[PDB]
DNA sequence: CCCCCCGGCCCCCCCGGC
DNA sequence: TTTCGGGGGGGCCGGGGGG
């Protein structure tokens, strides 16, 4: 859990794994002998599976069942296991792996694993399941393709339903707070697309990449807003127009000069900055926006260190105007 | 300063295209004491903000161009602290409430009202020290306002018309609700003609002493801009800088990086139609979105680039445009843009 | 070159505190005559004026008038750390990016000298040409603070009416209305608390409760506050200093019903 | 006055100044003597006179002085959450009516109740309306409620049941020509025959839009200073109506059926700034009323236009929607 | 007219474990526990109106006889059951000293335990573990998944 | 004016209001030629407050016709906090009034404060609730009752009062323990104010909520003694006597089950 | 005149389907 | 991640009472 992050590397981590049945069978035999009730060794593994390796739970089960039943044999094991079986909420990776399994969507598999079960599986974590499905629905080998249907058509149908589910989610978290639509969302975002592309995973299940991309986009939008409001007194546009139209020319007037005349451009570049109330941090932020064939990372790295040092010294040795006071 | 900003006209008499609109604005400014609320709609980069500033300069004095930036605090119901940057002059205030997203409503319900419910002290040009004129509020990207903010604007526009007048600017009136349009005088702002763009570019070139082999180069820039004058001027400056301030008939037309990426994505989609191609397209879309490229712009440019492919037939283009319409509607009503973009790309891949 | 050695630095602390909420970036012009300041609020509905005459300072001198765009929050930070009884000095240089505030005391150990950065604020030629205010009055600052605090609980707008031998303050709200009507009052035993009123023409004006609360918050400068009301010009709230005054011009609420 | 736009300047001052809402104004005027005003729910399209009607009713009920203490107005510019409804509205509804003065009693009917006007009530959440239900029901003796909205479906069913409904009809050239002519005469506006009718046809039920267009035309004529009657051409130009030649060109390109030509023409057309809604409306008028088309063609085109209009109403991209509509029509 | 009559649901509420119909195996197990004492920590789950509260109350009454007043601590959704309550009042009750027959223990009945927050459930764990020699816990709930896994591990499941 | 009632000092009215402001929110005052009779009921409908102020408490009282004013107590307290405690307080009302005017006047200076509080429409009757022959009636110093209530409330949220021949028992049973206080009638001629008197017809035993008793004991500041009248099948009456009036709390006992 | 008890805001964080 | 509303739990602040 994230709450435990502070304990990352300040303690020796000791992991305890679910003990196997063989490591506890002797204890169960001793308890059964001491408490005068017959316990078949064969059914012990089934009991352990029922409690998922919880010795406290299995001892409690034995105590509760021994009050009226004096023999835990193969006959009554099924009923006892079904009555005492645990319900552990699956984690996002397990939810993604199970939802994309093609077996559960077959006729028989549908009979065993029902639609209600799938909706409950989604609700086990209703904030990450749709993200996991959207992340992993393109990386399977479908086993539910209809006669003549190709993988691409099923993927397109799943994407259409994911878009509809996104619209429903926007409705849910609006000012109306329509949380009663949570079940419907479950169908549109997780169950239906998975049923369309259910099968075997073609590779490792991956966590959603949408959160990191969203945070990066928010950071870049904040930087763009600061740059726009620093240059707002000189330009005539909104922030989008600044990103799409002004920044290329700003680069041609701020980066290219350093790559042609070396350290002779410094003053000129500074002048341009002074004309738009720009700063060194705005310089870097602007240089960090371009994509495709205009990525500056290598270009900036290849600039001689002396030129950059001279630019920094010249900027730090001169006064500059302030567009916004106490930003 | 860049040529796009250094040569922007500062008065109605300095405008150079759409003379009919200039005459209409002069007629509106002739008797400004009863000027209604204005809504200027038109294509981006045509000169809407320039014309709004020129109209204000015609109503008030040149002082409208003496701008200053201030920061205003706001508190939400949860005590969240929000900042709004306001550009103001001694005669008007400019605001972009969409900067606060869903919180824009608060700005309408707190800031604008505060301006409209009080008088102001004017110690210059007024003997009594109190202003004897209505205050103008410009709302930028009015089409980005949420429905709640637009609803809040309604009664404010009517109750305090004696003290406040609104001038809104937009690239499309479709997102504006009907009551707001009913409350405004709508002004269409057509894009400049190719000849007018060429004339402006020639004037800029003459002022900047840029060597030009033939005037047709300017013409070539004018078509590439698709009526966007800001793009035209910026492209002229970029071309001049890329050829040592000496342009030739062979001077290639420069395109922005995001447009190049979108064209490459179009080529990839046309060439390869598979799930792995879809994953690569998803990666490209994420890269484009992470760098402040609006989703609607991406969808529009991708759709038109696809429709510009010579190897596609009429059925493919019809399917592409239908899917583009459907997923534009989906984007308008959704949160996660990548979902709708991926759905559109998958549908296009299936159709091809 | 420029210094304003104070009799007591607490006076300057109160002066700065009296208008910090209204404005934060104000240009201070220091001349041999004294300190002058005029700042328009962000909303362009309130103007703050400050005058500190040369007489108030224990020892003030200037060789060339200097305009400092000193920030009020940083100045408050500097002054808060100072001691109770000092002789604040405002020394600077020919090209000051900062001003040294010398918090000197009678003793040689109780010293709280600091430095304060100076900002580059743009100042215009604000004109406050005197106007024939219709009716003016002066009443103790404590009474004004009490009236404003009591009436703010009722409503966010306060109406002031000046009529023959009548100074009516009205606060009408959702739960009810309140009035603290006062009349010309003169005390022989303690004339300092007497109410002064010179009335020429009737005045009725409505003001925002928040602005009045902010104005009274800076009433510690003087035990008395003066109000000048003109029917066609903004009101004027004045607090007399030792040799100057702190003044506020407030734009009345737009009269929609009128 | 000369410092007010015509829409606000000519706002009705009394119930007799409402133009074409007699079916409800008659009942409202009757209530003056009846003195049993019920809970009201005004609904209708934009610019029909709901707010003006309620303001005039209050003016005539309590007079200029007593109105302030008898009216509580809340609109979309004010916070109206569930807590606000549960505390402020309830407290105002629980108060006793302000005492009328002798002047008011002898000069105005002075009904024994106050009025709460929730303008733009369709913007309120369902929880707030649920809270309002019993507040209105309990204190009807001293308070009456007026809910004004554009979309009646946004009002929860219990509130609609509690309120008496008043539908404000659309204002067109047949029922609102008199008011526009009166305004033009009072403003000394010279117009050619049929200009006012054309303005009211273009406004499409909104008298505010018509008055604003008339004011714009008057300003243009005054600036021209030629002493000539305003013509329908400049009226159409000011309203953003596409010229008929452009519409015929679009129709011809659609009839051609070539995707590339249609795309190029639409790209050129979108640079003029024409609104998509106006183009769609004009195309609908041209196609539905044309005799050179079969029943099946009109049946399909009506649904196509409906779909395009519904999509446009959601704030979509005008270029894409218009191109899709034209391509689909060309393939009929 | 002003004198109400007891509804049959309350008038004929089973007062003994032998008057409860359904879930024969579990009911017989509860009867055996009552006869032999040594009640364990238990969680009874099901859907509305099947006899969970009745069963718990009957078991407690039969086990504790006349010591019901002092030996039983009943809390439900109508009572405050925050983390502070669990840490103070429940802990004090568990730590209390009470004299009971050899085979009996104090009982804490948390009816509608699914409404309790995660923090209170966490706080209940070591209180249940340390004082089991004198106190036993009986939860009654409609949805078992609301109860955290550590608490379920310490109890006997009766669905 | 229709009604004009003058208090020499606003302190008396402020103390009277503070005696029951924490248990009720809405109050109704009926003013007549005999004085002011006010009633209020708590939200839970478990406690009833009945205040009576005679004409002797006012410097000048005039009420031509009976008038009913329904008000909200928190607003009244907020308004009263705006006036000084050393100023004469005049309550003014008109015919069929829509508001009540509070006039704070300081004779030392020319300071006059007018506060208008808007009335609320409340149509209710007092019902003149008072049982004829209570089973038991006792009286004792308010300090002793307040101390006992405070001590017992710390142990339980419920307090039982039992009245038997020459015996008054206050009992509380809680989680940490139990408490019992027994008092017998006694009279002292040296200081009769400290005496406790009891008159009993039948034995009584009634349970009440601790929070309501804690609210009730706040009235001890208005009187040095408190009278408790207890009867089966009827609410318990706690009376604090004023100079020319009274403050009564009728508290419904808990159901015995 | 100063210290301690304990009521009330104030703030922060976390669900929201069957 | 998050556009309200409700609920819980902790930290202060301050009125009142006691010594
Ligand atoms: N029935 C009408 N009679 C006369 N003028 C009208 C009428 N309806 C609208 N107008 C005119 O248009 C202006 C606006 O009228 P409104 O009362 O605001 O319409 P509305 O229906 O309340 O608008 P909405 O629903 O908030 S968009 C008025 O000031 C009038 O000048
Ligand atoms: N097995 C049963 N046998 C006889 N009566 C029952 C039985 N179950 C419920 N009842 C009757 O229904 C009434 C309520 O039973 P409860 O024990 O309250 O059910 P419940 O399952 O605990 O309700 P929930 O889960 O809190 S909604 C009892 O008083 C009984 O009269
Ligand atoms: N010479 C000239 N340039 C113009 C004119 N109108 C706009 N421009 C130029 O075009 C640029 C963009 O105009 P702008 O108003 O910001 O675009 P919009 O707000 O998106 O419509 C401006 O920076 C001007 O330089 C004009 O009338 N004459
Ligand atoms: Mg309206
Ligand atoms: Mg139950």
């Amino acid at each position: 859990l994230p709450k435990m992050r502070p304990f990352d590397r300040v303690c020796l981590d000791i992991q305890f794994r679910r003990p196997d049945a063989n490591s506890i069978k002797s204890r169960l035999m001793t308890i059964a002998i001491r408490e005068k009730f017959k316990l078949d060794p064969n059914v012990i593994d089934r009991l352990i599976q029922t409690t998922r390796g919880d010795i406290r739970q299995v001892i409690n089960l034995l105590s509760t069942i021994s009050t009226t039943t004096k023999t835990i044999n193969h006959e009554n094991i099924n009923e006892i296991s079904k009555a005492w079986e645990k319900n552990i909420a699956l984690k996002p990776f397990d939810i993604a792996h199970k939802m994309l399994d093609g077996q559960i969507y077959s006729d028989i598999g549908s009979r065993n694993f029902t639609l209600n079960d799938k909706i409950a599986l989604y609700f086990d974590d209703f904030d990450f399941t749709p993200l996991m499905i959207q992340e992993n629905y393109l990386s399977t080998r479908p086993s539910v393709l209809k006669p003549g249907q190709s993988h691409l058509e099923a993927v397109a149908e799943a994407a259409n339903c994911i878009s509809l589910g996104d619209i429903v989610e926007k409705k849910i978290r609006s000012s109306e707070q329509l949380w009663s639509l949570l079940p419907l969302h479950a169908v549109l975002s997780s169950v239906y697309p998975a049923s369309k592309v259910a099968g075997h995973m073609a590779g490792r299940i991956n966590f959603t990449a949408w959160l990191g991309q969203n945070s990066k986009s928010a950071k870049y939008y904040r930087l763009l807003q600061e740059i726009h409001y620093h240059t707002r007194l000189g330009t005539s546009t909104d922030k989008i127009g600044l990103r799409l139209d002004y920044l290329p020319t700003f680069r041609k007037r701020l980066l290219d000069p350093f790559l042609k005349q070396g350290a002779d451009a410094i003053s000129s570049v500074i002048e341009v900055m002074d004309d738009y109330y720009l700063t060194k941090e705005d310089w870097d932020s602007i240089m960090e926006f371009f994509v495709g064939p205009d990525v500056t990372t290598a270009i900036i790295k290849k600039i001689p260190a002396t030129v950059k040092s001279g630019f920094t010294r010249k900027y730090n040795s001169m006064t500059h105007p302030v567009a916004i006071y106490r930003t | 300063s860049l040529w796009v900003d250094k040569y922007r006209p500062k008065s109605l008499n300095a405008l150079s295209h759409n003379e009919e609109l200039t005459n209409f604005l002069k007629s509106l400014s002739d008797q400004p004491r009863d000027l209604p609320h204005l809504l200027l709609y038109g294509p981006n980069g045509t000169g809407k903000k320039t014309r709004c500033m020129a109209l204000l300069e015609s109503i008030f004095g040149p002082g409208v161009y003496r701008l200053k930036i201030d920061v205003r605090q706001f508190v939400t119901a949860s005590n969240r602290k929000l900042e709004l940057n306001v550009v103001s002059s001694p005669y008007h205030l400019e605001i972009t409430p969409s900067d606060m997203g869903n919180n824009d409503r608060i700005v309408i319900q707190e800031l604008l009202k505060e301006v409209a419910q009080m008088e102001q002290v004017d110690f210059q040009d007024s003997k009594d020290g109190l202003a004897h004129r209505y205050k103008c509020v410009i709302i930028n990207e009015a089409n980005s306002l949420t429905k709640d903010a637009q609803a809040a604007l309604r009664r404010t526009m009517e109750k305090y018309s004696k003290n406040i007048r609104l001038i809104m600017v937009c690239d499309s009136m479709s997102p504006i609700i009907a009551p707001i349009k009913s409350r405004c005088l709508l002004i269409r702002c057509p894009a400049p003609s190719d000849s007018e763009i060429s004339t402006i570019l020639s004037d800029v070139v003459t002022n900047e002493r840029i060597q030009l082999e033939t005037k047709d180069i300017l013409k070539r820039i004018a078509q590439a801009s698709n009526g966007n004058l800001r793009v035209s001027l910026l492209m002229l400056e970029s071309m001049a800088l890329n050829n040592e301030l000496a342009l030739k008939s062979s001077s290639p037309i420069i395109k922005p990086d995001w447009i190049i990426v979108i064209h490459k994505l179009t080529r990839k989609i046309v060439k390869e139609r598979s799930v792995n191609s879809l994953i690569e397209c998803r990666a490209v879309l994420y890269d484009l979105l992470a760098h402040c490229i609006p989703a609607n712009i991406i969808l529009k440019e991708l759709t038109f680039s696809l429709l510009d492919v010579e190897t596609l037939n009429t059925t493919n283009k019809s399917s592409i445009i239908e899917y583009s319409s459907v997923f534009d509607e989906r984007l308008s009503l959704g949160n996660k843009a990548i979902f709708h973009l991926e759905g559109f790309i998958a549908k296009v891949m299936c159709c091809l | 070159m420029l210094e304003a050695k104070f009799e007591e630095a607490s006076l300057f602390k109160r002066i700065i505190d009296g208008f910090k909420d209204c404005v934060q970036l104000v240009n201070f012009q220091c001349k041999e005559d004294g300190i002058i300041a005029q700042a328009v609020d962000d909303s362009r509905v309130l103007l703050v004026s400050l005058e500190i005459g040369v007489e108030a300072f224990q020892e003030y001198r200037c060789d060339h008038p200097v305009t400092l765009g000193m920030d009020l929050t940083s100045l408050s930070k500097i002054l808060r750390c100072g001691n109770n009884t000092d002789t604040l000095t405002l020394i600077a240089d020919n090209t000051p990016d900062s001003i040294i505030l010398l918090f000197e005391d009678t003793k040689k150990d109780r010293i709280a000298e600091y430095s304060l950065k100076l900002m580059d604020i743009d100042a215009d030629f604000l004109k406050i040409e005197e106007l024939q205010y219709d009716s003016t009055l002066s009443l103790p600052s404590s009474e004004f603070s009490k009236i404003v605090r009591d009436l703010s609980q009722l409503s966010d707008s306060i109406n002031i009416m000046i009529t023959k031998e009548t100074i009516k303050f009205v606060a009408d709200g959702d739960i009810g209305s309140g009035s603290v009507i006062i009349k010309p009052f003169v005390d022989m035993e303690h004339p300092e608390t007497s109410i002064k009123l010179e009335m020429d023409q009737p005045v009725d004006l409505t003001f925002g409760a928040k602005y009045l609360l902010d104005i009274i918050k800076g009433s510690s400068l003087s035990d008395r506050v003066g109000i000048r009301l003109s029917s066609e010009a903004p009101a004027l709230f004045q607090f007399d200093l030792k040799s100057g005054f702190l003044q506020f011009f407030l734009a009345p609420k737009f009269n929609d019903e009128e | 006055l000369a410092q007010q736009p015509w829409v606000e300047k000519y706002r009705p001052k009394n119930l007799d100044e409402v133009t074409a809402q007699d079916h409800a104004v008659t009942v409202l005027k009757k209530t003056l003597k009846s003195a049993n005003l019920p809970h009201m729910l005004f609904y209708g399209p934009p610019g029909t006179g709901k707010t003006s009607t309620i303001l005039a009713l209050t003016k005539e009920l309590y007079g200029p002085d007593l109105m302030k203490s008898r009216i509580l107005e809340l609109n979309a510019s004010d916070e109206r959450g569930i807590s606000i409804v549960r505390e402020k509205v309830k407290n105002f509804a629980r108060l006793t009516v302000s005492k009328p003065s002798k002047h008011d009693l002898e000069n105005y009917p002075c009904p024994p109740y106050k009025i709460i006007i929730l303008d733009e009530a369709d913007s309120m959440t369902a929880d707030a309306q649920s809270a309002l239900r019993r507040t209105m029901e309990t204190y009807s003796g001293v308070t009456r409620f007026c809910l004004i909205c554009n979309y009646v479906t946004r009002i929860i069913d219990p509130l609609a049941s509690r309120c008496s409904k008043f539908r404000f009809k659309a204002l067109d050239a047949s029922n609102a020509i008199d008011r526009l002519r009166f305004i033009s005469e009072q403003e000394n506006v010279k117009c050619d025959d049929g200009v006012l009718e054309r303005i009211l046809d273009i406004s499409a039920g909104d008298l505010r839009r018509g008055i604003t267009l008339l004011q714009s035309a008057s300003k243009g004529a005054q600036y021209l200073g030629d002493g000539k009657n305003i013509t329908s051409t400049q009226v159409e130009e000011l309203a953003g109506v596409v010229p008929h030649d452009i519409l015929i060109e679009i129709v011809e390109k659609v009839k051609s059926g070539d995707f590339d030509e249609i795309k190029k023409y639409v790209n050129t057309f979108m640079k003029s700034g024409w609104s998509a809604a106006s183009v769609v409306n004009q195309l609908h008028e041209y196609y539905i009323t044309n005799d050179n088309f079969d029943t099946n063609f009109k049946n399909q085109i009506s649904w196509l236009l409906f779909t395009t209009d519904s999509r446009l109403n959601n704030g979509t991209n005008e270029h894409i929607q218009l191109l899709n509509l034209l391509v689909k029509i060309s393939q009929l | 007219t002003l004198s109400l009559q007891l509804p049959w649901v309350e008038k004929y509420r089973p007062q003994v474990l032998s008057d409860i119909v359904g879930n024969k195996e579990t009911i017989d197990r509860l009867q055996q526990i009552a006869k032999d004492g040594n009640m364990p920590h238990m969680i009874i789950s099901g859907m509305p109106g099947i006899g969970k509260t009745t069963s718990v109350h009957c078991l407690a009454h039969e086990l504790l006889g006349r010591s019901y007043a002092d030996g039983v601590l009943e809390l439900n959704a109508s009572d405050d059951r925050g983390i502070d309550v669990v840490r103070n009042q429940i802990k004090h009750f568990a730590q209390k000293k009470l004299h009971l027959p050899p085979g009996k223990h104090k009982i804490v009945i948390l009816d509608e335990a699914d409404s309790m927050t995660a923090g209170a459930q966490q706080a209940l764990r070591r209180t249940m573990e340390l004082y089991s020699n004198s106190t036993r816990f009986a939860f009654a709930c409609n949805q078992s998944n609301k109860i955290i896994e550590p608490l379920q591990s310490r109890c006997a499941i009766l669905r």
